[PDB]
RNA sequence: UGCCUGGCGGCCGUAGCGCGGUGGUCCCACCUGACCCCAUGCCGAACUCAGAAGUGAAACGCCGUAGCGCCGAUGGUAGUGUGGGGUCUCCCCAUGCGAGAGUAGGGAACUGCCAGGCA
RNA sequence: CCUCCUAAAGAGUAACGGAGGAGCACGAAGGUUGGCUAAUCCUGGUCGGACAUCAGGAGGUUAGUGCAAUGGCAUAAGCCAGCUUGACUGCGAGCGUGACGGCGCGAGCAGGUGCGAAAGCAGGUCAUAGUGAUCCGGUGGUUCUGAAUGGAAGGGCCAUC
RNA sequence: CCGACUUACCAACCCGAUGCAAACUGCGAAUACCGGAGAAUGUUAUCACGGGAGACACACGGCGGGUGCUAACGUCCGUC
RNA sequence: GCGGGGUGGAGCAGCCGGUAGCUCGUCGCGCUCAUAACGCGAAGGUCGUCGGUUCAAAUCCGGCCCCCGCAACCA
RNA sequence: AAAAUGGUA
RNA sequence: GUCCGGAUUGGAGUCUGCAACUCGACUCCAUGAAGUCGGAAUCGCUAGUAAUCGUGGAUCAGAAUGCCACGGUGAAUACGU
């Protein structure tokens, strides 16, 4: 469950979640998950994503994970009221831009990275496509 | 804190004088400047005194 | 590097004298000769200049690197100023040390009546 | 000096053909040579480091420098500027009567001298070598000495490399084994 | 070299026993008498088995 | 609970007075900084909090200028 | 008038590093001696003085060479002021402004005053 | 009260928003003149070691700043020494910032001074925190006043607590 | 005393590629703001002084944000 | 939510940085026919766990866990 | 002054 | 910490014994450790005794600081229960 070893600061402002990705090509591998969709992406959901992919080609070829989860979002516990401080943090998420590329994927035939990043899409909360290098 | 007030009495007889602080538990030696008195509009001694 | 950390001596004393707007008389030191320059405010250009590596001055000196040839230097880049009327200038030692060749020929340049 | 003259009138006519350099500016020389006396243990004691400098000075007939910590180090318990040693520069004249005494008078008198290693230069051509027993100097008084110092010497030399830099300690007949 | 800060710096004579003297200068202030120097020296002058035991010792 | 957070200084009020080409009077402070941001050049003097002022009537002009590129601010007689 | 060198500048990397070569009549530098003028919290290393045997080794100057640094378009892109709109956490359209990065490419600075040497 | 962010590239801008600090220190840690340049790592070196002192190299300010953070700093504002008291008195064109009380910067003038050969620099400290109105009263100076008059008490002004 | 292999292994600095930042910046807009000049327009619309106030509980909508759950006809700022 | 703490095997000190102590317990020797008591001598924590600061941390600062107490209200 | 104890047969 | 002490170790040997590696005694040369009178506690001894110094023997090829004997010098103290 990815999450920075130190950061120099706890909390951070929620900010807003804008633009276009930068890392849209494939870079690492032959095949992607690239994101069409504007979101988030919890630690859980990129852990589980990944677990989906890791044995739906049993640990065969290599996984590039390209996203992080650095931004720290906190909550407010139940049946507090405003105020009194901000929360505390509770989970880390990665923000994801249309046309981000997720995962990346090497050493399998192409049928079975298509197949792995579809159950690997089902955990995630924003829309995927199947994406392939190209040589520029 | 532990650096308290001084006045330096100038040595013209004159009844003008400086006021600054000084450590005693460091510099416990009176204090020599040879500070400028109005009254006889000349650079003369002054010598420390109680504030 | 000597010329190196003499240039750095020198820039302290150089930028001030620009913001002071003042005629500058240059003064160089090498082992073998001796050098001088006066200056205009902005810089660049030079009203007049005395060195010991002109025939006028180095043929009645036995050596072109002693005191007694720096005060040869001073008194002729004095009197060069004079009859153009430079007559009030500050003295840039550029890095070395106000002492023996740089100080006389600053002695020599002031009793031949620069006023620095 | 009579190293010196020797260095001025056999030393390099062997080094300007060995190297075949073009100017005899190209052949090393010797830069200075510098003393060095780790007295660490004067934190204890300062009258120790002032005897350890006496006994420096007497070595080189010139008064020597008490360095100081440069940082503060927590391992060996001292503050940044405290006198931890001292050390001496000879140059010139007093730099050749030193290494003339020496090759000729102090090493001879090293306890089982076997030699000294070549494999003692920095790679820039500087030797670095450590005395024992400052009792190898005639200077000390072997029944005035209070207690056992050593010294650290370095021979600072133009050289630009190792072993150009052997080459002219050699021509000196330094004693490597 | 700043003046009387130094130790006195005075020419003396080093007398070895293989017989070489030397003239230096030196801080000891008297004469000097040497047991050995650079030119008597074992490692400077150049003067520094199992079967071979057991077949001298047990001649057969 | 509480905060540990809370507390602030009031701002400074600091930046350029008068920018390029105004016409300033002598003893006018152009710029307040903290540190020498900007430097001072002819007609310009630097105070102890490393305000600039003009030295002169005339114009602010900044330029970038020395091995370092700094700024500096210098005054331009009318 | 040209080549060279020194000083003071302008400009502030297209100008700086690297690599390879070259310079000693003059200049410059190292270099030689120091009781001295002066100096080292020890040291003539530095500063300084009196010089001129040697050398261009180092430093510096110049020449070449893109290994870097550096500069850098055109087009597109992002953003955005104004008006309008939607599927309104974000976008689109008209209009104006328009990057950063990267690409092609440029690039081994240019120049003023004075002084000296050689031609 | 100070520093940063929020704060939307002038200023300013809220929250029981997010992070830190101050309630001092220094007669040298202030002024000037002269000089100097860091962290770190590598190699060689007596004790000596991961880390002391020494020598050389690489590096290029990654150090340092009396104390937070930011903005600065090589002409160094950083480090070292000599001499010193400008940590001066009266003012002050002009400006900044405040509803105001107030707070800040300031060339130049007059008097006297320190360092420097001089040009010059110096009205505290790299800057920004280190603070408390008025009343009341204490101490020193100054006849300015002094309830018939001469003093005096008391008040005023100036310095200070 | 040295030391020698080996790796379920872990991995510094450097090098190449890929991202992230309110409290990162070797870059860097649009706007906004300050100043100057010019034309047209505007019942001086500007500033100063004096008389009289009231007001100092704001609301929502757009845009830029903090906080909340990018919940609230929520709360706190900026600007229209 | 707020105050207190965690240190040889146990219970308490030492917390303003430097240089860990007391009682019992443990071990070896002695006394005793033997054990206890007693006598002599010695060993044993490098300070709950990490991060930060510093030249240097049991000590100062911040998270984490544990063990404790106070408060957790008015309709 | 102080002196406690001794599994079974 | 010595011209005290003589442990340990290296080298060279001798003898006994078929055979000195484990594991003999002695000799030579070199080395030169702890140890500076010993905590609680504890032992022997009343006269030729204690203390101290040598000698011999049995066992035994070789292997005693042990055991068993022999002489030399030769104390102090016993108020008392
Ligand atoms: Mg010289
Ligand atoms: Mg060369
Ligand atoms: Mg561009
Ligand atoms: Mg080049
Ligand atoms: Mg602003
Ligand atoms: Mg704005
Ligand atoms: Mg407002
Ligand atoms: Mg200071
Ligand atoms: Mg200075
Ligand atoms: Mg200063
Ligand atoms: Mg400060
Ligand atoms: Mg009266
Ligand atoms: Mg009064
Ligand atoms: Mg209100
Ligand atoms: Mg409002
Ligand atoms: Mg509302
Ligand atoms: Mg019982
Ligand atoms: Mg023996
Ligand atoms: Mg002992
Ligand atoms: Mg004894
Ligand atoms: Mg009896
Ligand atoms: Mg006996
Ligand atoms: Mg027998
Ligand atoms: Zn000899």
């Amino acid at each position: 469950m990815l999450q920075p070893k130190r950061t120099k600061f706890r909390k951070m402002h929620k900010g807003r979640n804008r633009g276009l990705a930068q890392g849209t090509d494939v870079s690492f591998g032959s095949f992607g998950l690239k994101a069409v969709g504007r979101g988030r992406l919890t630690a859980r959901q990129i852990e589980a994503a990944r677990r989906a992919m890791t044995r739906a080609v049993k640990r065969q070829g290599k996984i590039w994970i390209r996203v992080f989860p650095d931004k720290p979002i906190t909550e407010k516990p139940l049946a507090v009221r405003m105020g009194k401080g901000k929360g505390n943090v509770e989970y880390w998420v990665a923000l994801i831009q249309p046309g981000k590329v997720l995962y990346e994927m090497d050493g399998v035939p192409e049928e079975l990275a298509r197949e792995a990043f579809k159950l690997a899409a089902a955990k995630l909360p924003i829309k995927t496509t199947f994406v392939t290098k190209t040589v520029m | 804190g532990i650096r308290e007030k001084i006045k330096l009495v100038s040595s013209a007889g004159t009844g003008h004088f400086y006021t600054t602080t000084k450590n005693k538990r460091t510099k416990p030696e009176k204090l020599e400047l040879k500070k400028f008195d109005p009254v006889v509009r000349q650079h003369v001694i002054y010598k420390e005194a109680k504030i | 590097d000597k010329k190196s950390a003499r240039i750095r001596r020198a820039t302290r004393a150089r930028r001030k004298l620009q913001e002071l707007g003042a005629t500058r008389l240059v003064v160089h030191r090498t082992p073998r000769h001796i050098y001088a320059q006066v200056i205009a405010p902005n810089g660049s250009e030079v009203l007049v200049a005395a060195s010991t590596v002109e025939k006028a001055i180095a043929e009645q000196l036995k050596y072109t690197g002693n005191k007694d040839a720096a005060a040869a230097v001073g008194k002729a880049v004095a009197e060069r100023a004079l009859e153009k009327g430079i007559k009030d200038v500050s003295f840039d030692r550029s890095g070395f040390q106000y002492h023996g060749r740089v100080q006389a020929l600053a002695d020599a340049a002031r009793e031949a009546g620069l006023q620095f | 000096a009579k190293l010196h003259d020797y260095y001025k009138d056999e030393v390099v006519k062997k080094l300007m053909t060995e190297f075949n350099y073009n100017s005899v500016m190209q052949v090393p020389r010797v830069e200075k040579i510098t003393l060095n006396m780790g007295v660490g243990e004067a934190i204890a004691d300062k009258k120790l480091l002032d005897n350890a400098a006496a006994d420096l000075a007497a070595i080189s007939g010139q008064k020597p420098l008490i360095t100081k910590a440069r940082k503060s180090v927590a391992g060996f318990k001292i503050r940044q500027g405290y006198p931890i040693g001292c050390k001496v520069t000879l140059r010139g004249e007093r730099m050749w009567e030193f290494f003339e005494r020496l090759i000729t008078i102090a090493v001879p008198r090293i306890r089982d001298f076997r030699g000294l290693s070549a494999k003692s230069f920095d790679g820039r051509g500087n030797y670095s070598m450590g005395v024992r027993e400052q009792i190898i100097f005639p200077e000390i008084d072997y029944d005035k000495v209070d207690r056992v110092r050593g010294l650290d010497i370095t021979i600072t030399t133009t050289a630009k490399s190792d072993e150009e830099g052997r080459a002219l300690l050699a021509a000196f007949d330094f004693p490597f084994r | 070299m700043k003046k009387d800060i130094h130790p006195k710096y005075e020419e003396i004579t080093a007398s070895c026993s293989c017989g070489n003297v030397m003239k230096i200068r030196s801080t000891v202030g008297h004469d000097l008498n040497l047991d050995v120097c650079s030119k008597c020296h074992p490692f400077f002058t150049g003067k520094q088995g199992r079967v071979d035991r057991f077949n001298k010792r047990f001649n057969i | 609970g509480s905060t540990r957070n809370g507390r602030d200084s009031e701002a400074k009020r600091l930046g350029v007075k008068r920018f390029g080409g105004e016409s300033v009077l002598a003893g006018s402070i152009i710029v307040r900084q903290r540190g020498t941001k900007f430097h001072a050049g002819a007609n310009v003097g630097c105070g102890r909090d490393h305000t600039l002022f003009a030295k002169a009537d005339g114009k602010v002009k900044f330029e970038v200028k020395g091995p370092k590129n700094r700024k500096f601010i210098s005054i331009e007689a009318e």
